[PDB]
């Protein structure tokens, strides 16, 4: 044992609730939801609280990186007398092990709690186990697919700590369990513990720098008892005098998200003849590559979204916006070129100029609305999900079509749906007859005459007429269809 | 046969057998047939527009050097519709060029000149990417004594 | 037959005090050495300035005769998989090892930008859990390609590139060392060629010793063939562009350089050309891109790049 | 059967010691004087296609050990697999034990390493140095961009610059002293200025130019003979071509450039480089003619590396070159 | 620095293959009177203990207190390098950071020694002071792997039933059994003891790990109390080895 | 000509599978004395060299001697289509062409020949085992394994040092260590179980395990192996067989200390 091999970090870590500098308001609703949880639990957790936390039986702890949220998640367990079952990502965590491990201690009770302390009354929910499950980000090895069913079928408190909530692996937690958000303190709250720090250590600190100090490391407050501890072993006087140093020596590279990187690359204030030198092209080419996968889709969603400031004198808007497109155009041509045969990797700064940084510069301003997520990766999926309806639709009919898969689309169905659709509208019930000697001549079925439909664009849209005709000849027609052999 | 050669078409009815019947590109056939009295015969590149007769004179050039019964057993040809990549390139092509070159028959070797050295023709590389022209390199280089390599192209810009 | 060892790894330091990197962080490590409580760090920087020899002094100094035990270093030529990191990290974490107080046992995880996320993911805790035992040291080149947790955890510590004359002082020292006949002009080229690279300006060093014996700028511009992007800057800056065709022609085509480096360097160069503005050198990038996906499609002659210097011209100067 | 006259010319006369390589001077100097005052440190040769690197260490490889070089030597060239989980078994292992024959320093030369992903080079940056005292690496490249900058640090660098003229003219004498041949002066130079430093060229156009002499040992091998075999154009023809562009109207130089790349079979591939080397040393006395001479003609070649068309590109290249020979006047 | 020495390995291999399933690390205590050493589950569910006295070591030298702290995959690796017929010894040092597992060969001049590398865990040392237990049993320990091999093939949830001197093993298969006491074969005579009518839930892979030291004893000793963790017990030529498992939740 | 007669059919797939994932191209050169043949690893590192006298073949008639390369998995592909029932003949032509393996049944007419195209490799012959080793010893091939793949699941490394009438296996890692310590002893009604050691100079030298664990598969011809230790010299793996013998020359790992 030893007091000053401690890492300065363990030693003056909260070892009660009222030391959790930041966040009052998140902390409170978390003890209040897992004082109430068994009251919660009496009533099968049909019965929704004051703020509507009694319905949840799982907790989720997300907030950047560094602000106490498994901190605050083992004294709350340790306050209550519970016992606290914590596993990490070095433990092995996969839908087998899961299901073999943790299954078992979800409705058990604990061992060592009965040997612990069980003479005095002390609360009746000190045999019972609080499963921490920390770090849901890294699951590299059933890592959120199961974790999210243990929210359902569970018996004991069910906290879960990640770092960034709204990444689309871990989306199934959305709504099965509980969730609370810790935000980066300010300046007010652990300006207290630093200055009893600096006290406990006779090294002087100036309460001027602590918010340049908490400026620097945007909301990691270990960051900041690190970068103390680290400079204290020589330099004892920090002031005003040598924060710069510190400030510029000490910044923090977090990597940019693809809301926050088109932000920035987005803003007015870079391209600028002042910001050009503080913030260089090298630096603007570094952010396309913390993210080379999602950065030119959103510069291409949202480039012609924004009102402008670096207009050159007569350009217009829509000039620019022009030239914005092309350059995406052209940043398209050199992906294409990149991700082909030949396996082109020597290529990617090329591609980070043309289809980001160029068109971002053009119609660099202030954005108007909010960062709108990318529609191509949606979009892609929706045609190859009709693109294999039309294939199959196809490949059905080529035995009296002897068209391609794409004369049959463009030319086909527009006749199809006057031959197969209208005698239900003009004739009603009694054509049914009819339209089914069309399908069986093309051997479709039931699910060809559900998927030709969804095919037509314009005035012609049949998700809306499908609704009209009565709901008697749509139980009839599938009746028919399946009586009548082929 | 004969029967066979009468029922195609003219293109491959008349193609030339022989290294005379190729009466187009007098520069490089006049080396090709000072080499069948010498032996250095160099790797070779033929490069130039389609259909001119470069696949046409290096079979030629087979025929006329090993005969109607060596021939199927001292060449190797990779032309496109074998999967010509990083892998094959490296284990095949290897393979066929560090090996030892079969024993000519009497006949074969009093007829035609049979050098000690076999053939891996590698037509259309074009089509071959950076990475295996990029492992062709020693392997055509290191086993240059049993082994000769003729490439044949469209575009000498796309070999590297 | 015995050969003697280079001149990079005969006088390799072996004291921290031999350092000639940045005094702040080097007289840091030297306080913390001589103390012990030695917490979690990275050290990042550019390649070549002494952050490997730095961490592995400071090991040897904190270890002293326990270094045989008390350190685990994993390379990139090790494994460093999840596997790896779960098992033989964690196992070397818990392992009980009586050592002097103020002493701990340390993992060197040099090229710490080459491991995977999970790696690291799985790494964290191992390292939190265990600061009473274990305290890691990070050495990369890109701070970037290391996830925030595992960065934040520990102490950052950057790495500046050296200055001429910590490089004058070492080349001084090892001269002294060695006995070798030189001038100012020899070591100020020396310098110069050396674009702040320590390894790089020894390894020219004896180079130029061995072959010439006498290090005079004559000997070093002959075999040590002066750093490519100055030339390729020089160029693209040219008033006329009769002038930079020549550049071209002579410094770099006549001597041997490949289209593409020429082409990639010069879009590494006008990456980082503080004097032109932005938008045209959005524009010349876009050219020299153009030329660039010209070159990779096999064509890379020298009116490919004679071309290039005529649209950055013709782009420049109006 | 096998012997040493069956090779071509190219591997023929390879060099077997560093004596026999000319050109790379102050490379070989400074090499020998490693190998003989007993230090030899992390090689790294550069150079364009056909200089001498691997024949450089060839000999260098035979000339330490013995005249068996490749038995206590490994050689890592692109035919073998060079992943990451290759130099993690195979490389390793090679340099962390003793040799089996004698007792020596190991010798390991990665042969065109520009083609090995970047996890092997990072992987390969820290074993190249952990194992100094006994073994020595030798990285040969013809790309050196395609190197990390940490593994391009740790080795020296030495550039295997183009062989002058005087280079490759010893060897054109050298070659001729052992072959039966004559070669014309004025077919020297045309040799010399077609070689662009490819020493192989050079030795692939003149077995070419032999085998189309029908006699090898008594008639001299004129320029007309080697212009033949490679069939690059004569520069009187191309200067003639290129005054009847510059000059004539558009008729007679569409004539006269139809009838001279029909009278040998050339390329307008050849033409337009040709045009080039001649065009560049005029004085042009303006700045915008040369942009668009350089520019259109890029296009041209560039367009020309796809086969689009063979008319169509001539006569586009007449009119790049007169509508660039016009802001002059 | 302690010194035990066993007459043969086969007793601590068994010892160590009873047990190797349901934790990874372990404590050994190592006073004079013998070796006691507790470990819990990674689930903190089931806990298991076992003591050694001085009658099983041909040879027994312990100077002062110590703990040793190891891992069970690492030993259960060195162990099976050693044969059956060699003597064993544990060797350790004073502040023991390895500990020296040697095998001795009598008829063969083979000796092995083999070196491990201790754990720094977090010695939670919690008492075993005994609890009155409301029923006390003892059954034939293949019996009670073949019955619980039997329903852990229905489900996963085991339910026991101690009332009026029967006992029930229902699987949701139930095995219903009543206490025989025969003089003329001992081993088959099961014995209850019952103070109050019990009802306990446990699982599955608990039982099934517990048994698998059914081949030290033929005999366990188990014992239930409807608020306190069920104890399976099963004794050694000179120890004994017990299991305690967490209850289940009542629905 | 060559024609070389085995007096039965498994004798050569098992003398090949000593070494079949070891190496990959080896060159058999047949004379008048028998079969030898030396093939150096992937790697460099160790050599395997086979010696097979004109003893256990039933038939031998050889010329002239020859050469004839050829890779270790097409052989192995050959000896595992043929039943292990029949005769096999190894027939080569005058000139060295592809190799002619015949398999013939004693029973019935079952001709089964197979061709193998040869590989080009330089004739590199090497002459080693005139060197004086320091050390020398023999031990049951059972123990040997048994001890080499016990401590190779300890680290990748193993130690051997031979000092006075003592011989030391000793493993180092990272989980633990090891030390195996045997003494030269001889018993009269066991014969095959003795122990020898012959030293001059105590001797102490590292390996690798994967190494070793590719040696040691060799442990199916024999029972006696032997082991030549010296400084500075290939450590030599000798399995004697009824007619010849294969010998691994390894290689020592060097210490950095
Ligand atoms: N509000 C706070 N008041 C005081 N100390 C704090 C506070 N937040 C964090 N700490 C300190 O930070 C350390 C605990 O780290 P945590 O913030 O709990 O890590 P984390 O919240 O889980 O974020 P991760 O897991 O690294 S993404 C201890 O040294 C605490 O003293
Ligand atoms: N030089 C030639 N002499 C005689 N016939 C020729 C010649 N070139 C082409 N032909 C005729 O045209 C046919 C096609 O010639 P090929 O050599 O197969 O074409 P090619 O040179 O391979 O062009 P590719 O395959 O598109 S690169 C031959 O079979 C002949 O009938
Ligand atoms: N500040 C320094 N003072 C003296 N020698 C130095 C210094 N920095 C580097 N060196 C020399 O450089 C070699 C060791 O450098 P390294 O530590 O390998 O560089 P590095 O910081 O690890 O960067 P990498 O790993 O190559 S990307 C030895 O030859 C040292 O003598
Ligand atoms: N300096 C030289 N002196 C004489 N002959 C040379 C020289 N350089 C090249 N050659 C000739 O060219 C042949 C091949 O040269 P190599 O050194 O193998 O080419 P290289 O340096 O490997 O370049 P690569 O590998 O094609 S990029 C030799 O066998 C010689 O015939
Ligand atoms: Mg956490
Ligand atoms: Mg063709
Ligand atoms: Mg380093
Ligand atoms: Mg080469």
């Amino acid at each position: 044992v030893r007091e000053e091999d401690k890492l300065w970090t363990v030693k003056y870590a909260p070892t009660n609730l009222q030391q959790v500098c930041g966040n009052k308001g998140s902390v409170m609703k978390l003890k209040n939801w897992l004082a109430n949880w068994e009251n919660s639990k009496k009533n099968s957790f049909k019965h929704a609280g004051k703020d509507g936390s009694g319905v949840f039986r799982a907790a989720m702890l997300y907030g950047p990186p560094g602000i106490g949220k498994t901190t605050a998640a083992h004294l709350v367990a340790q306050e209550l007398g519970y016992d606290i079952l914590e596993q990490n990502a070095s433990d092995v965590r996969s839908k087998t092990l899961l299901n073999a491990g943790v299954k078992n201690a979800l409705d058990n009770m604990s061992v060592v709690g009965y040997f612990k302390h069980n003479e005095e009354a002390q609360n009746l929910n000190g045999k019972h186990f609080v499963i921490i499950m920390d770090e849901v980000d890294g699951m590299s090895g059933g890592g959120v697919g199961q974790l999210a069913q243990f929210c359902r079928k569970t018996s004991t408190p069910l906290i879960l700590i990640c770092n960034e909530r709204n990444l689309p692996k871990m989306r199934p937690f959305d709504r099965v369990c509980l969730d609370i958000q810790f935000r980066r303190p300010d300046a007010n709250s652990i300006k207290s513990r630093l200055m009893t720090i600096a006290i406990r250590e006779k090294f002087k600190l100036d309460p001027n720098v602590i918010d340049r100090l908490i400026q620097t490391t945007r909301g990691d407050i270990r960051q900041v008892i690190n970068l103390l501890s680290t400079i204290s072993t020589t330099t004892k006087t920090i002031n005003h005098e040598n924060i710069n140093e510190i400030s510029k020596a000490w910044e923090k590279n977090i990597a940019l998200k693809p809301f926050d990187i088109a932000h920035k690359m987005l803003d007015g204030q870079i391209y600028s003849d002042i910001g050009s030198r503080n913030f260089t092209l090298n630096d603007k080419i570094a952010l396309y590559f913390d993210d080379f996968d999602f950065t030119p889709l959103m510069i291409q969603e949202n480039y012609l979204s924004t009102r402008p400031s670096v207009l050159k004198p007569g350009q217009s808007h829509l000039e620019a916006v022009a030239e914005a497109a092309n350059c995406i155009s052209l940043g398209d041509i050199v992906e294409k070129k990149i991700r082909s045969s030949e396996q082109l990797w020597s290529l990617l700064p090329l591609h980070a100029v043309l289809s980001s940084v160029y068109p971002a510069s053009k119609v660099a301003g202030h954005m108007a609305g909010r960062i709108n997520f990318t529609a191509w990766l949606g979009q892609n999926s929706k045609s190859a999900k009709y693109y294999r309806l039309l294939q199959e639709i196809h490949y059905h009919t080529r035995l009296g079509t002897s068209t391609d898969k794409i004369g049959l689309r463009l030319d086909y169905l527009p006749t199809f749906r006057k031959r197969l659709l209208d005698p239900f509208l003009k004739q009603g019930a009694d054509a049914i007859s009819s339209v089914i000697e069309v399908m069986d001549d093309y051997y479709l079925t039931k699910e060809d005459w559900d998927s030709i439909m969804e095919f037509f664009v314009g005035p012609d849209v049949t998700t809306a007429i499908i609704k009209k005709i009565p709901a008697t000849v749509k139980s009839g027609f599938t009746r028919k269809y399946n009586s009548m052999t082929h | 046969a004969e029967q066979s050669l009468a029922q195609q078409p003219w293109v491959e009815k008349y193609r030339p057998k022989n290294l005379d019947e190729v009466t187009a590109q007098d520069h490089a056939v006049t080396v090709l047939k000072k080499t069948l009295k010498s032996a250095n015969l160099p790797h070779m590149l033929f490069y130039g527009p389609p259909g001119t007769g470069k696949t046409s004179t290096i079979l030629a050039l087979t025929k006329e050097l090993y005969g109607p019964d060596l021939m199927k057993s001292r060449i190797l040809e990779l032309n496109a519709s074998d999967e010509r990549g990083i892998s094959i390139v490296r284990e095949k092509v290897k393979n066929f060029a560090r090996l030892t070159v079969s024993k000519p028959s009497k006949h074969d070797l009093e007829n035609y000149p049979c050098p000690p050295y076999k053939i891996i023709i590698l037509d259309e590389a074009d089509s071959m990417t950076a990475d295996a022209q990029s492992a062709l390199r020693r392997t055509m280089e290191t086993y240059s004594g049993v082994t000769r390599f003729c490439l044949i192209c469209n575009y000498v810009t796309r070999i590297i | 037959l015995s050969l003697q060892l280079p001149w990079v790894e005969k006088y390799r330091p072996q004291v921290l005090s031999d350092i000639v990197g940045n005094k702040e962080t080097i007289d840091r490590l030297q306080q913390i050495a001589k103390d012990g409580n030695m917490p979690h760090m990275i050290i990042s920087g550019m390649p070549g300035i002494g952050k490997t020899t730095s961490v592995h002094c400071l090991a040897h100094e904190l270890l002293g005769r326990s270094y045989a035990d008390g350190v685990l270093e994993l390379n990139a030529s090790d494994d460093r998989g999840i596997d790896v990191v779960r098992n033989q990290i964690k196992h070397f974490a818990q392992k009980k090892l009586h050592l002097p107080p103020g002493k701990h046992k340390i993992v060197i995880l040099d090229e710490a930008d080459s491991m995977t996320a999970g790696a690291q993911q799985a790494l964290r805790r191992t390292m939190e859990l265990y600061s009473n035992s274990t305290r890691f040291a990070f050495a990369c080149n890109q701070s970037n390609k290391i996830i925030e947790p595992l960065q934040s955890r520990c102490a950052i510590l950057r790495y500046s590139k050296l200055s001429d004359e910590d490089v004058l002082k070492r080349l001084l020292q090892i001269i002294k060392l060695e006995d070798v006949k030189y001038t100012n002009d020899g070591l100020e080229a020396i310098i110069f060629t050396a674009e702040g690279d320590m390894r790089q300006a020894i390894n020219n060093l004896q180079s130029t010793v061995a072959g010439h014996g006498l290090v005079n700028a004559d000997n070093v511009f002959k075999i040590v063939d002066s750093p490519h992007p100055l030339i390729v800057k020089k160029m693209l800056l040219a008033s006329n562009l009769e002038d930079s065709i020549q550049i071209l022609r002579t410094d770099l085509w006549k001597k041997g350089y490949s289209s593409i480096d020429i082409v990639t360097t010069s879009f590494r160069v006008t990456k980082n050309l503080a004097q032109v503005k932005e938008s045209v050198r959005l524009e010349m990038i876009k050219e020299i891109g153009l030329t660039h996906m010209r070159i990779l499609e096999g064509v890379g002659t020298y009116l490919q790049l004679a071309s290039m210097l005529a649209k950055i011209h013709k782009l420049n100067n109006k | 059967k096998r012997s040493k006259e069956n090779l071509p010319w190219v591997e023929k006369y390879r060099p077997e010691t560093l004596d026999e390589v000319y050109g790379q001077n102050e490379v070989i100097t400074t090499v020998r004087k490693f190998v003989d005052e007993g230090k030899l440190p992390h090689l790294l040769f550069y150079g364009p296609p056909g200089t001498g690197k691997t024949s450089t260490i060839v000999a260098l490889a035979r000339e330490i050990y013995g005249k068996n070089y490749s038995n206590m030597v490994l050689e890592l060239n692109a035919s073998d697999d060079r992943g990451i989980d290759v130099v993690r078994n195979q490389i390793k292992d090679f340099a962390s034990t003793r040799q089996i024959f004698s007792k020596g320093f190991k010798l390991i030369i990665l042969d065109e390493a520009d083609a090995m992903t970047n996890a092997a080079q990072n992987a390969l940056r820290r074993v190249i140095e952990r194992y100094t005292k006994n073994t020595r690496f030798c990285v040969l490249a013809n790309y050196a961009h395609k190197l990390t900058p940490a593994l391009l640090s740790r080795c020296t660098r030495f550039r295997f610059q183009p062989l002058p003229q005087e280079a490759i003219e010893r060897r054109i004498a050298n070659v001729l002293v052992h072959e039966k041949l004559k070669l014309s002066p004025n077919a020297e130079k045309a040799l010399i200025e077609l070689s662009n430093g490819d020493m192989r060229r050079v030795l692939n156009v003149l077995q070419s130019c032999k085998a189309t002499l029908d006699n090898p040992d008594e008639d001299e091998i004129s320029d007309d003979v080697i212009y033949e075999c490679c069939g690059a154009p004569r520069p009187s023809d191309l200067k003639a071509v290129l005054k009847s562009i510059l000059e004539d109207d558009w008729g007679t130089a569409h004539y006269t450039l139809n009838k001279v790349r029909s009278a040998k079979g050339l390329a307008l591939i050849d033409l337009i480089e040709g045009i080039v080397k001649i065009l560049e040393d005029y004085e042009l006395q303006n700045e915008e003619t040369r942009v668009h001479l350089l520019t259109k003609l890029a296009d041209i070649e560039y367009s020309i590396s796809k086969g689009g068309n063979d008319q169509i590109q001539g006569s586009a290249v007449i009119g790049a070159i007169k509508a660039s020979f016009e802001n002059e006047t | 620095m302690l010194e035990a020495k066993f007459e043969e390995a086969s007793l601590f291999k068994r010892i160590i293959d009873g047990f190797k399933d349901c934790v990874q690390l372990v404590n050994f205590q190592c006073k004079e009177d013998g070796i006691i050493a507790q470990a819990v589950d990674d689930s903190r569910v089931l806990l298991v203990s076992l003591e050694i006295g001085v009658e099983a070591f041909q040879e027994y030298r312990c100077d002062h207190p110590v703990t040793l702290g190891m891992d069970l995959t690492s030993l259960s690796k060195i162990l099976r390098c050693g044969n059956n017929t060699d003597t064993l010894t544990l060797i350790a040092d004073n502040t023991p950071d390895s500990i020296i597992l040697l095998f001795e060969d009598t008829k063969k001049d083979r000796i092995a020694e083999y070196s491990l590398k201790l754990m720094d865990i977090d010695a939670d040392f919690l008492k075993i002071e005994e609890l009155q237990y409301d029923s006390t049993l003892s059954l034939p320990s293949s019996e009670f792997s073949k019955i619980v091999r039997d329903l852990s093939q229905l489900s996963d949830s085991i339910n026991i039933m101690i009332t009026k001197e029967t006992i029930k093993f229902v699987a949701d298969g139930s095995v219903i059994i009543k206490p025989f006491v025969d003089m003329e074969h001992p081993e088959t005579s099961i014995k209850l003891e019952m103070d109050q009518p019990v009802d306990l839930t446990f699982g599955a892979k608990y039982l099934l790990d517990i048994i698998k030291g059914s081949s030290l004893s033929d005999r366990v000793g188990i014992r239930l109390s409807s608020e306190a963790p069920a104890l399976f017990q099963f004794d050694l030529k000179s120890g004994f080895l017990q299991f305690f498992l967490a209850p289940k939740f009542n629905d």
